């Protein structure tokens, strides 16, 4: 097994409903 | 020191645990690293006990409350260099009525083989349960999912979602419970699963850069990696004030790279440097931006070159 990293999550993961400070 | 900043937030719920690793690169993963909250001031008590304190080069919020919203930043002294990063990180409480907040719910850009699929983001630093990543329970629109092999499974931080006649539309939560200093807190994930897979709907995904700000002098040169994770055939390329890069341009220039993946054919990568043998004042006017298509979407990052501070 191959588990996803930081980086990894960063790369191919986004938020679109996040909002701005 | 010179200054780098990320531009994207990266937004969590509150009242759980969280770390902030320093996105770092190649050549600058060197010796020494530090954190600090707004501005320059004393840095984040390395203090194992503290809600907020850093630890393993990493910076822990260990209950995370609402009020820790804001920018930190990560220091690189190694002898010879340091570089100093702006993050920006939001905590969110859960709307009323919810198990999650809609801010902080995730989505995959590139999707994995299978009907399922989901996997929990950003645990990693939380394998450290004794070198295996906690047990893992899941949820779906905030009820509870029973991992019996028939209708969903559950491996490492994985979700493997079965092929029965229902409609898979949801958002699903990944929960696991952190035990720090005889005392547990909740670690959650929130990610939007829908319809779209088993022809082609994967486009191009600029992994490098990354929406951020880098400090620079007119003098000096510099060298821009835009990469790319993606088949083959789709394209990477820069583009500055509305225009690419002139293929006779003096100061800039542009090489086209390719490393082919033998595990995954779908899914290499792509690099396209654009060098820049001095800058310009005029280039601190306007961001420099790498660009992917492949008829199936196009995807944009950038990266702005500003003045060194006063």
């Amino acid at each position: 097994e191959t588990p996803f990293t930081w980086e990894e999550s960063n790369a191919y993961y986004w938020q679109p409903y996040a909002l701005p400070l | 020191c010179k200054e780098r900043e990320e531009k994207i937030i990266l937004v969590s719920s509150a009242n759980e645990i969280d770390v902030r690793p320093c996105p770092l690169n190649p050549n600058e993963h060197k010796g020494t690293i530090t954190w600090y909250k707004d501005d320059s001031k004393t840095p984040v008590s390395t203090e194992q006990a503290s809600r907020i304190h850093q630890h393993k080069e990493k910076l822990w919020f260990v209950p995370a409350k609402v009020e820790d919203s804001g920018h930190y930043y990560c220091v690189v002294r190694n002898s010879s260099y340091c570089l100093r990063i702006k993050i920006s990180a939001k905590f969110v409480e859960n709307e009323p009525n919810l198990c999650y907040n809609a801010q902080a719910i995730f989505k995959q850009k590139l999707p994995v083989a299978g009907d399922g699929g989901l996997v929990c983001p950003y645990m990693e630093f939380f394998k450290n349960e004794n070198n295996e990543l906690p047990k893992l329970q899941w949820y779906k629109d905030c009820k509870p999912l029973l991992l019996d092999n028939i209708h969903f499974s559950g491996v490492k931080d994985r979700l493997i979602v079965m092929n029965v006649a229902e409609k898979h539309r949801g958002n699903y939560t990944c929960h696991a419970s952190y035990t720090y200093l005889g005392k547990q807190y909740p670690i959650t994930r929130v990610i939007e699963f829908i319809t779209l897979e088993e022809n082609k709907p994967t486009r191009p995904v600029i992994v490098s850069p990354a929406n951020e700000t880098m400090e620079v002098d007119l003098g000096s040169q510099i060298q821009l990696i835009c990469n790319v994770t993606g088949q083959l055939s789709d394209i990477a390329y820069w583009k500055w004030n509305g225009s690419v890069i002139d293929e006779d341009d003096p100061v800039l220039g542009e090489d086209y790279y390719s490393v082919e993946n033998p595990a995954n054919k779908r899914r290499s990568t792509l690099i396209t440097v654009l060098n820049i043998s001095e800058i310009e004042s005029r280039f601190y006017k306007h961001p420099f931006t790498c660009f992917a298509k492949n008829t199936h979407g196009i995807d944009a990052a950038y990266i702005q070159l500003i003045y060194p501070v006063t």
